[PDB]
């Protein structure tokens, strides 16, 4: 509830992205968790990339997080996207079965291919 | 679910109230309440260690919930006056049952450095209680 | 056929039936008490006459009896009734609704939903 970020974010394949999320500036706030999760359907909201270390399969390489406590703020950045990675996504500190979180929407496009005579 | 009216975080109880302004019968409506409780499968009785084993039986007052004993500040002719809102507030002393994510909750422990002993201080929640 | 008021069911000692006949356009009804299937002798229980129901229009008739019976019967579950005589039925038969039998609902949900809270 005191968590705020864009909320929906467009691009196109083989670009990047960078997306900022918001909290208060309190101690336990700027010490605790970060995490990037994937609200998908079918009960879970599994962690891609997390504050402590913890980056998954599929961020590999494409990735990071970086946190920033005296602006209150902690960046993520994805590299190379695809048409797969559309969905909705969370930010959040702490646990996810907490609700210290905020919803971001990404839809990613499909390019410019073979029809260049304009 | 639109109006808060107790938040605690020592029994982690939360009560909201709301007008369902009901559709049949539409000069009369209807108050509801809602009550959450949120009840920890494995904390200990006091909060330290080796205390007693754990909590088995959570006891709820709503009367104790609703209190409000700090003092406030009410203008009555033209001046300010300083009052209480309560009759019962003759006294921290109340049993907690989970944490609060805004407070430390430390330890001590004697260890062994060769020849004496120490009185090291352990930390229970490590996210609260960094010097900040 | 009524049931009985509550109050005369907390110093338990005896209850109270009260059975109700009413509008029937001649002056004259019998009404029989039995308890179970056997009757009763006429000597225990106290019946009035009829009058003249105030109704807009047309004219009907109203009679009354009642019957007082030991309280741990009627908790045990014994049945009462009362037969209503008349002319213009077609063969003056009974009514026997009284014995001594909240709505509770006990259910199992999965919820395996889309999100929501607690
Ligand atoms: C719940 O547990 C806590 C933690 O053990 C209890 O508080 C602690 O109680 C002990 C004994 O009363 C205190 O020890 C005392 O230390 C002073 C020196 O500071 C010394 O003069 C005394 O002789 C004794 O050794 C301790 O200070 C105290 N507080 C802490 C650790 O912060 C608490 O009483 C327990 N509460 C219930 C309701 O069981
Ligand atoms: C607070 O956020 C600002 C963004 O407006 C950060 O400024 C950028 O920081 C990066 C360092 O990772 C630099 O490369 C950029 O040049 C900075 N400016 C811009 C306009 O992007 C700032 O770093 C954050 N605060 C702190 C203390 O780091
Ligand atoms: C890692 O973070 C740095 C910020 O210093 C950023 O410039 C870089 O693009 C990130 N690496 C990725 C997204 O692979």
């Amino acid at each position: 509830s005191p968590i705020f970020g864009p909320e929906e974010v467009n691009s196109v394949e083989g670009n990047s992205v960078s997306i900022t999320c918001y909290y208060p500036p309190t101690s336990v706030n700027r010490h605790t968790r970060k995490y990037w999760c994937r609200q998908g359907a079918r009960g879970g909201c599994i962690t891609l990339i997390s504050s402590e270390g913890y980056v998954s399969s599929k961020y590999a390489g494409r990735a990071n997080l970086t946190n920033f406590p005296e602006n209150g703020t902690f960046v993520v950045n994805i590299a190379q996207l695809s048409q797969d990675d559309s969905g909705r996504y969370k930010c959040g500190l702490g646990i996810n079965s907490r609700g210290l979180s905020f919803d971001v929407s990404l839809e990613v496009s499909q390019g410019p291919g073979l029809l260049n005579d304009t | 679910e639109r109006i808060v009216l107790v938040d605690n975080k020592c029994k982690c109880a939360r009560i909201t109230s709301r007008i369902i302004r009901s559709s049949e019968d539409p000069n009369e409506d209807i108050v509801e309440r809602n009550i959450r409780i949120i009840v920890p499968l494995n904390n200990r009785e006091n909060i330290s260690d080796p205390t007693s084993p754990l909590r088995t039986r959570f006891v709820y007052h709503l009367s104790d919930l609703c209190k409000k004993c700090d003092p406030t500040e009410v203008e009555l002719d033209n001046q300010i006056v300083t009052a209480t809102q309560s009759n019962i507030c003759d006294e921290a002393t109340e049993t907690c049952y989970t944490y609060d994510r805004n407070k430390c909750y430390t330890a001590v422990v004697p260890l062994v450095y060769g020849g004496e002993t120490k009185m090291v201080e352990t930390a229970l929640t490590p996210d609260a209680c960094y010097p900040d | 056929l009524l049931p009985p008021p509550s109050e005369e069911l907390a110093l338990n000692e005896l209850v109270t039936l009260t059975c109700l006949a009413r509008g029937f356009s001649p002056k004259d009804v019998l009404v029989r008490w039995l308890q179970g299937s056997q009757e009763l002798p006429r000597e225990k229980y106290l019946t009035w006459a009829s009058r003249q129901e105030p109704s807009q229009g047309t004219t009907t008739y109203a009679v009354t009896s009642i019957l007082r019976v030991a309280a741990e019967d009627w908790k045990k579950g014994e049945t009462f009734s009362c037969m209503v005589g008349h002319e213009a039925l077609p063969l003056a038969f009974t009514q026997k609704t009284i014995d001594r039998l909240t709505h509770i609902n006990v259910s199992v949900v999965m919820a395996e939903a889309d999100g929501t809270c607690y």
